[PDB]
């Protein structure tokens, strides 16, 4: 199971500051040392700090200008990370790993995408894409999802629910007049649909929405 | 502090052959460096820890070796869900470091794309808005163009376009093309095209379909 | 039991504990040190076992003010205990020595 | 006398295994280790792997693909290589070494040469080489002896046994359509031959064939 659990997103203004979670499970020991990396877009991982729990101390990179405070809460298993006065160098994917004092992140969070935008959030508009009425067919057919007007960053899209996942692909988000675009791709034998059902499941953190849309062909 | 540097940048290998990432320390390190796999889009995986020692869930293909400044991963027979970012992070000095990370890519033989075209949905056009996708599915190589025709007559303003990194299902690529009208510029037009231009063919793929 | 048998025994679990307790300390008080190795448990109670015996092979060792002030302790812990189990060997010694001779 | 011994050659079908044997003789202490080293055709010497027989306690090259397994049978001072689902790469000689465990590998085996092919053994045909009958002739004579169509490589060729080993010349084996052939050549004065006989002594370890080929001069 899931060992360490960090929100999806969190959407700042320019000059503000958050508090970024993560609530751990799974062995716990006193001896634990709790990570935090961050990663721009198209960069490496970058070391920000650690914190042991049991003791509250904390040690940052020294190297970069100093942004982050780091803190435990003991009695509900969660690190905490203070940014403060940010700007749009400090958008990112903020990771939290833990680490057995023996040098290595044994395990990771899913990450959590800070976007610092003056911009509201904005959940996505999902649409069915659905073969034309002229279009033939092999072995195979191709459906989709259309998600946009979406903000901040980012959606995850499944589809039926994650039990299909071959054949999928993600498009990356398109960012114009402040809002993302992006749409989904899906490919079953054509013989199974529309017999089987298929439905993308779009889930927009930011906004805490998850709306379902399923594909069914054009009239 | 301790500089890991990476080089390659980025890795190209045929399938099935073995691949070796370098690793290479400011400063020695004894045995303290450990290695991760991060795929697009997910977080990072602990795949070698102290340069050789194996993690449980790992495939045996992954290894590595190395002490003191120089180090290896190596990945025997490489396969389409290798593609990845592969970084080495030392824990012998404090603060520990990262290194800059080496894309793995993967050569496979050329692939002609897919193409779907899809009308605007019912749904958005009761927004005032009318969005044309057309999806250019598992080529190789990466390369290509996608041209839009409306009426006959080629259009380049209102297309928005986006291309998938390397798969690592089938060591393919993507590409999606969106066209956005409002409702009223779409509906005085007829016919919506796209056409794909790729290495695998001569003549362009083209998909289109009538509004009516 | 003999005095000296207990306190070499107590010295022995103190020193135990205190091996223990000082490799934690260490990495505490060493990581956020630029430079610093001994920064993982493992390593550290491989040094707290050094230290205390002075063996000195000169691989690990503290750059902090508390990192080096742990270090004392388990010093003294170390040099401490193994004097007094010399001393408890003595006493034993000459217990043995007056029975051999009649008194 | 001969400290370790290996057999001369392994033909190996591509994927199949092979167990190569190293048995040593001269002094043995619970200490020593016997090394494996590879050599590729033209390359140099490649450590593989040690293993100290007493314990049965093996190591082996972390950097390079893992093809060995090693053994040991204490009761017939042998050592072995177990090498698994080789390909053309794995083609090579391999000798054990034994190590005092001071460092330098004081002593070598003869080498085995290994080579992973679908092809099929096949011993050779020594055919000889005297002169024709206008020939004409200083204070030296040269005569030879024609070993062709085997496989796999090698072929250990003597003259008279061993005690002709001045002027004597043989050639690399060459590769046509899966089989070796290779030409020795032998100069001895003029005068001696042929009151004084001539033979060429042929060894083929995969075929576990050994031939004599006396030359005499044509009718
Ligand atoms: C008696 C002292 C023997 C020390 C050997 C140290 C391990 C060296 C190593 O290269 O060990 C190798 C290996 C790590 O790769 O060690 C392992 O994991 C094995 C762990 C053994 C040490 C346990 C951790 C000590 C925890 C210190 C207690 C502080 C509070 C917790
Ligand atoms: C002798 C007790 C020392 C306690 C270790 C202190 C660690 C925190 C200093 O930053
Ligand atoms: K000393
Ligand atoms: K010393
Ligand atoms: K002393």
């Amino acid at each position: 199971q899931v060992q360490l659990q960090q929100p999806g997103a969190e959407l700042v203004k320019p000059g503000a500051s958050v508090k970024l979670s993560c609530k751990a499970s799974g062995y716990t020991f006193t001896s634990d040392w709790i990570h935090w990396v961050k990663q721009r877009p198209g960069h490496g991982l970058e070391w920000i700090g650690e914190i042991i729990p049991s003791y509250g101390r904390a040690n940052y990179n020294e190297k970069i200008q100093k942004k982050a405070t780091l803190t435990a809460d003991k009695s509900s298993s969660t690190a905490f990370m203070q940014l403060s006065s940010l700007t749009s160098e400090d958008s990112a994917v903020y990771y939290c790993a833990r680490e057995r004092g023996d040098g290595y992140f044994a395990v990771w969070g899913a990450g959590t995408t800070v976007t610092v935008s003056s911009a509201k959030t904005t959940p996505p508009s999902v649409y069915p894409l659905a073969p034309g009425s002229a279009a033939q067919t092999n072995s195979m057919v191709t459906l989709g999802c259309l998600v946009k007007g979406y903000f901040p960053e980012p959606v995850t899209v499944t589809w039926n629910s994650g039990s299909l996942s071959s054949g999928v692909h993600t498009f990356p988000a398109v960012l114009q007049s402040d809002l993302y675009t992006l749409s989904s791709s899906v490919t079953v034998p054509s013989s199974s649909w529309p017999s089987e059902t298929v439905t993308c499941n779009v889930a927009h953190p930011a906004s805490s929405t998850k709306v379902d849309k399923k594909i069914v062909p054009r009239d | 502090d301790i500089l890991l540097t990476q080089s390659p940048a980025i890795l190209s290998v045929s399938p099935g052959e073995r691949v070796s990432f370098s690793c290479r320390a400011s400063q020695s390190i004894g045995t303290d460096i450990h290695w991760y796999q991060q795929r697009t889009n997910g977080s990072p995986r602990l795949l070698i820890k102290y340069a050789s020692e194996s993690i449980s869930g790992i495939p045996s293909r992954f290894s590595g070796s190395g002490s003191g400044t120089d180090f290896t991963l190596s990945i025997n027979s490489v396969e389409s869900e290798d593609i990845a970012n592969y970084y080495c992070q030392q824990s012998n000095r404090w603060p520990f470091t990262f290194g800059s990370g080496t894309k793995l890519e993967i050569k496979r033989a050329d692939a002609a794309p897919t193409v779907s075209i899809f009308p605007p949905s019912s749904e958005q056009l009761t927004s005032g808005g009318a969005s044309v996708v057309c999806f250019l599915n598992n080529f190789y190589p990466k390369d290509i163009n996608v041209k839009w025709k409306i009426d006959g007559s080629e259009r380049q303003n209102g297309v928005l376009n986006s291309w998938t990194d390397q798969d690592s299902k089938d060591s393919t690529y993507s590409m999606s093309s969106t066209l956005t009208l409002t409702k009223d510029e779409y509906e005085r037009h007829n016919s919506y095209t796209c056409e794909a231009t790729h290495k695998t063919s001569t003549s362009p793929i083209v998909k289109s379909f009538n509004r009516n | 039991s003999a005095l000296h048998w207990r306190a070499a025994g107590a010295a022995t679990v103190l020193l135990v504990i205190v091996l223990l307790a000082g490799s934690y300390l260490a990495v505490l008080a060493e990581r956020g040190a630029p430079g610093a190795q001994l920064i993982t448990y493992p390593r550290a109670l491989w040094w707290s076992v050094e230290t205390a015996t002075t063996v000195g092979y000169g691989d690990l060792y503290p750059v902090t003010l508390w990192g080096r002030l742990v270090a004392v302790v388990v010093m003294v812990a170390g040099i401490t205990s193994f004097g007094l189990v010399t001393a408890a060997l003595a006493t034993w010694f000459v217990g043995r020595e007056q029975e051999r001779a009649g008194h």
